[PDB]
């Protein structure tokens, strides 16, 4: 009923679910003396994140 | 004499290998993690020239 109310399909739900449980950072910048690795969060940890 | 021979036995340590030398050497310094890519080349050139 709530899927029809807001007008959303199951494919969209699956795509948004499988695209929010990752963690990837692929850079490294030099602060004039040493390297600094760039990391980005995104994992699903608690129920507040699923919601 | 067989008894007197007990003096050096306890005065000599036990070692697994001798150090066998080769005609070459390998220099390896203990360092720290943080390092860039240009400073590494600079340090390498300095150590080689020294």
């Amino acid at each position: 009923q709530r899927l029809a109310q807001y007008g959303i399909s199951l494919a969209e739900v699956k795509s948004a679910l499988d695209a929010s449980n990752q963690e990837a950072g692929g850079s490294s910048i030099e602060l004039a003396e040493a390297e600094y690795m760039v990391r980005a969060s995104g994992y699903l940890q608690t129920l507040d994140d699923f919601n | 004499s067989v008894l007197t021979v007990l003096w050096p036995l306890n005065k000599v340590g036990g070692e697994f290998l001798p150090q066998i030398n080769e005609g070459d050497l390998l220099y390896m310094p203990s360092t720290l993690p943080g390092i860039s890519a240009a400073e590494a080349a600079s340090m390498l050139q300095k150590t080689d020239k020294l």
